[PDB]
């Protein structure tokens, strides 16, 4: 059971097996965050759900992505897989000074 | 293959051709058919599920038969039936799903789904109820190698492309002369723009052209040809051909003259028409050529005089435009259309359970890249999954 | 319901959605990094504006399925029923809106309306099965 | 006219139902109809072509009736039936093609080709199987 | 035509197994076949001639049966057999030619000769021995929608097209850069050329790309890759794309770096190769992409120094090269090759009788123009005619 | 091992003989063996797959006999055969596929999978109709310890090898004298070169010696020997020995002198050919030696007097060459080639399902490296895989 | 011949089929054939050899009749069979080797070994099964006076012929007009060259012709035309015909203009090909004619201007040419080509047994010698020896 | 799948349990050593065997 929040103005919650969204709670959330290790999201939920849809998914691959693993990231980049490239380029175009 | 269609249409006739009351004669055929289908389906262990996230499922069959001697139908009959009826419905929906995400680079005419591949064995070929609908019919005729095809309302056949041909230009961009055209689904809208208003061309006339190569051969289709392009008639800012900046374009429309439409096949003219608009016919073709012209008017009026000089400073460019839409066609190669839920169901299934993806399809069954590189092997795979999708559209939504 | 069921970023052409009751389009406008002279005209860094910019998006639904009956573009159900109504000049009952306009009919969708529409469309398809 | 439609629907439903394996029963009525079509069409001669670039074709019917010794369809039945249906369907192709290019003035409800006007005969009137379309 | 292969292989068995001294059982399956043909061949009238210079020939058959009590054959029996064997061979050759000398846009999967069209129906379905050659078995498997594939060695699948492309140039032609390619037969040779030795290039790297579309798909293809271009390696003169002038080319070869072979299907990089010369395997592909770059060598010796000057007046021209040749394939549609006479047979039979070319096949059966507009109609027609030619080739000695 | 090939071959002959109509006495033996395999194979369960992406598939056989006592083969038998045919087709396909890509580091002629090892038992030593193909023939004969043999057209036995060795070196590369040879596929293109035309070598003569081993013993080769190196007459700029710069090789060609080409076996001259050009037979050898000479022209016309300077700087290097092309051969093991498409088959099979790199073959079946370390283990493994590849080829192309 | 072929083919059949376990009914007919071969051999003694290094070998035959009471073959029976067939294949190879070595000027279509001559008897005539080989089949046909043709891949029909002829030659060879051509195997490379560069004769264009005769006639040839002459395209030093000096050659290849390719029979046009390169067909021919013109560029850039001065001293010499390849063909006679294993075997048995070279073939069997002086008698000798060679290569791989 | 490369030019590849000598693919090493942590072979493959 993973949850996600950002300044963007959204909030998500979903399950590791299948990224089929779970309605969100804000009270277990604050506890789990304030104590447990926090992982800097680099692939947002839009992207995770889509990557699920139009592209293959391995439970290995999934553990890795939710871990923001280097290997899955770079291999995804090299395979021309456009959605992750578009998310990364959005991140770039955010660094505008 | 067709055994699946037998299953599906039989279960449809089960759900519906049986209601409370009827006389034994009306469905006697179907009741005997179904009792034989039952004595068939039992006694063969099935495992269905286990690809992507579809769960492995054990299946066996054991159920009594149906009343064989009756006068008027009673509710007890339908009550005894509907349970196993729905059970069969569920299993065949599982068949559809398990089938409709498989891949095969070199095959796609024989089964590839475990319970399915078991079921096309000849030991069950006693359930072939009747093959009466477009897709199963085209399939069982493609097996016996005759002329075949589907009729399409709004066929999505032209790959979406927004590209523009340039015939006169300079990096200051004040004397553009070229053609733009947009393609999507069933329609193609073209325009040709001149900055010069044919003021320097020979004979006060200038030419515009367009070629559209299809990727499959159509036949006997309706073409709505309307001589006033709408999508290219307004001030636009479009980026350059290689990209360092953008450029501007402010057209104004005139009515075309001396237009020529031709539908050619294999390098041979099949249909050729001159300045005729409205609805026209296509019989055998795969290539569209449009050729039209713009003339500087022989005589003018005040505003027309202020807008068309010979001088350098141009500010109102002129244009001509055509719209060619294929509304209904008949074809051999299967094409996703806008009259059913087939491609939609395909994509929903693919998304639903996270299939391993390979080059047997473009990732996600997105239609553009598919029809771009339309391949007969991909076509075989696609026809198979499409017939099975249509089969699904007969039972459950 | 507020749970994301399908997403796309910058897909163009044909898409699919498996089930949906609220559509959202989020899209951005950026200045081109540079202009040519004429293009530098239409976008001065100053106040006086004489040409405005925009972007536009077209969302067309060709084929759909619904667990509720709808007035669609490939039948004669709504036209037939309303023509019946018009032939015999009925005073409007409370459960229908006047003029049988499909739009206002749909605006405030409440089940009893749906029940009566289902019944009337069933009997209308019947009536059509005799007058082809 | 309507005899052509009966013919066409019967050929289509034959191709759609008389294929290997299926039960005698749910096609048995269609078998009887196929047989009656054989009978009534047995013996005559049909002609097309001679107009435009349409090739001149001659048509004779000597295809024997189909039997009744069946429990489930077998591919031998299938082939002996299909090589018959082939001749039939090409005949229907030629018929409709000799028909659809015809013309008339203030007579548009009457058959126009020689083939169909001969098909207005008194014996063909058993071939009226259905009018569902 | 199935009957045709039947007759053909049977007459071949007759010519190859009926000789003096052989024991009866060793030709039993032979004789019980041939006489069966006499059972259906007698009293049957056939007509040929009436198209092309094929003369009118009317064929009746009244030859009796062959002996069955004799144990070991003698000269008399084999001579009496050959007497009618030759007649049957002639008749089948003529009907073969007949089916060869016509085409049709109306599906060419049906017989085209009135002779075979009559021979088609049930009154001759008792004619079959077996199928043992790839052509007739492929025909059967295709008309039944099963697996199909022809094995080719050294086939032509590239339309021979010798041209070049320009990226950097000017009229004087003393600064050029681009790439010249040639796909002749199964032999691709590409070469990128530069005049400035990347003196203006970012960090001394110039890119080069080449695309070729296959006319049909291959699988399990074996190809050989060689690291130069054995054709574009000598000083020469080349015209312009406008034929006005003529420019020079004095090539000197470097070794290409980061060579890149991509065998692509529908946009997914199916087979990938970085610098693997020798033989390579492409399990499924229909588009070829070749990518590389000219790299300026970093460290230079006195000869190499004078050749490539940082200055503007240049002397020699740098060139990267690459070569490819396909050595076999398994394909889903027939193509000409280095081990067939079928193309040769059909050309010969057409050219003997001065047949006016029809609306599908190209004039005189020129191969490049033929493959240029390769249409599904054309592919069906061509597979038909080459099955005809194989029937012929299995009989003409 | 013989059992799978035998099943394949008998099913092949069945598919190729089963057809409507033919007399029962022509495939009766086939019918017997058909139903014999059926009985023998009954009650036997199997599971293939279980590695890579090749999916797990289970096979069970409950098929009864098909021996309906007929007089002319019927369509019922047609379809009853064809269904069993499809079933056994996919069975043998997938079992062979899983047999391919699992490998052993030792005992490279033993079965690798559970299913194959099962098929080796006595309880299937009951269906062995025939074994007729060069591959399976060597299989049987190697079970017979007796001299195997394979006949190939253009055996690519030379691993890709581009090298050059320098007899005399000069750091400025102006008195280099040496040798350079390309071993490409089945081609040896050798070239020797000197700058001085041997003004300093004794007796106005230069000698160059060339020795090439093989990877095995090769036997009964046809060879063509041509007296001018095609490749190594180009103006080339070739890199240094210490890979720090390059040097200009500027060629002129003479005739090659006192040419001696010899095949030796265990270092003894067995076949020798001097002053012989054109085609040659090599009977049995392992080491090929080429000796050629540089003989300064006895006299000159003004042209060569200009060409050769006796003063120090040489600007036209003298060079002789030789081209040896092996067209056909017979060998005591399996060898890649152009004719037998097997290597491509194994490469396609392995790539398709993304096996981890086979712990024996070097990755990617890169044939250069594969043949470099052609070792007893590799002998046995390539033997197994190419035999089973030829087996799988008999049914699916 | 035919009796030996039957013996060999049936040993092939048996040894490929006589294996333990299998059913007798598959081979029973072949068993009776084996029994008749046993009974015709027993009681007789043969001698073979007596010349060359071949030791004289005497052979007796004592073998019991094969068992039939079994239902499935066992070990011991097949082992006895192989014990027999080993001696049998010994005898076969012996009689073959004896045949391929013995020859005579007169009657070179008949047996040459005492053993084979005795096998030509009528009592030894009954041992026949069939003739499946192309070679033995065509041998039978040529015994009965019909039209026969072999399908060969890359025939060596061209005698090695590298000769150059000069139209206009000088003491210094700087006004040299002439033609070179390499004719090796199936490779024609022709190059017409002039130093004048088309500046002396009318039409500013220089004609070139070349013709090649073939001592036979080919059918169904596939021919690749490559528009260049590869080998005559780089600097060269070549002797003069009187060897009074050598001359120098620095070429520059132009485009060939108005190529005319003529496949003629007895000097009469059957195939004409103009302005077309690529792959074409030749159903029949005996003479090849290449014609082409060099056309000096009427327009040229400064570089091309200097590379040919309109004065007399020439410093870069214009050369154009063509390339002709035959991928495959069919001939009336037998040929040597690029896939046969037979000429090799006979050459090897000759040298290994070291026959003193007689008047029948050149020493070492110079193929260039044979195809230089190519008479029907030697060719019938060659067809006989290839018959016996194809027999031999059937039993010892 | 284990890969060991040394400065001098010794390269090795093998499995976990048996440590069987396995040939070396450059492309595997390339896809592998880019990102994931690296391990100092204080023990090599030979002393390990």
């Amino acid at each position: 059971d993973v949850f996600e929040a950002g300044i963007d103005g959204k909030f998500f919650a979903y399950k590791v097996d299948t990224f089929e969204e779970i309605p969100f709670d804000v009270q277990k959330f604050a506890d789990l965050v304030t104590d447990s290790p926090v992982i800097s999201a680099i692939i947002d939920f839009k992207t995770l759900k889509n990557l699920n849809d139009n592209y293959g998914i391995s439970r290995q691959q999934a553990f890795n992505l939710l871990r923001s693993d280097p290997r899955v990231l770079r291999e995804f980049i090299n395979q021309d897989n456009p959605i992750i490239r578009n998310r990364i380029e959005q991140l770039i175009m955010q660094c505008r000074l | 293959m067709d055994v699946l269609y037998s299953l599906s249409k039989t279960l449809k006739d089960a759900r519906d051709k049986i209601v409370e009351g009827t006389l034994y004669s009306n469905v006697s055929d179907l009741i005997q058919q179904f009792n034989q289908m039952i004595i068939t389906m039992n006694g063969n262990e099935f495992q269905t599920g286990g690809i992507g996230n579809l769960p492995i499922r054990n299946w066996n069959f054991n159920f009594g038969l149906l009343g064989t001697t009756l006068l008027n139908l009673d509710a007890n009959y339908v009550e005894t039936a509907r349970n196993t009826i729905d059970y069969f419905v569920d299993f065949v929906d599982n068949v559809c799903m398990d089938e409709m995400v498989r891949e095969s680079q070199r095959n796609g005419i024989a089964p590839q789904s475990d319970s399915l591949r078991k079921l096309s064995a000849i030991k069950f070929k006693r359930i072939n109820f009747d093959n009466s609908s477009e897709y199963i019919e085209n399939w069982n005729l493609q097996n016996r190698r005759q002329r075949t095809g589907f009729t399409f309302h709004k066929p999505n056949i032209f790959p979406y492309s927004a590209s523009f041909t340039l015939n006169r230009s300079q990096p200051a961009h004040d004397n553009l002369m070229g053609t733009m055209w947009l393609n999507a689904g069933s329609e193609i809208q073209v325009a040709g723009f001149d900055y010069s208003c044919a003021i320097n061309a020979p004979a006060n006339i200038q030419q515009f052209e367009h070629i559209v190569p299809l990727r499959r051969v159509l036949t006997t289709a309706t073409i709505t040809l309307l001589p006033d392009a709408e999508r290219f008639s307004f001030p636009r800012v479009i980026n350059s051909a290689d990209g360092a900046t953008t450029w501007f374009f402010n057209p104004v429309i005139l009515r075309p003259n001396n237009v020529e439409v031709e539908f050619l096949l294999n390098g041979q003219i099949i249909n050729t028409y001159q300045a005729r608009f409205g609805t026209i016919v296509a019989r055998n073709f795969d290539t569209i050529r449009l050729s039209f012209q713009l003339m500087r008017p022989p005589n003018m009026t005040p505003a027309v005089a202020v807008l068309f000089p010979n001088a350098q400073p141009f500010e109102h460019h002129a244009t001509v435009g055509l719209t060619l839409r294929i509304e209904s066609a008949v074809c051999e190669s299967v094409l996703a259309d806008a009259s059913e839920t087939l491609l939609a169901n395909v994509t929903s299934v693919r998304q639903e359970y996270a299939i391993p993806v390979g080059p047997v399809f473009p990732p996600g069954m997105n239609w553009t890249d598919l029809i771009t590189n339309y391949s007969p092997s991909r076509e075989d795979n696609l026809q198979r999954v499409f017939t099975v999708a249509s089969i699904r559209s007969m039972l459950i939504k």
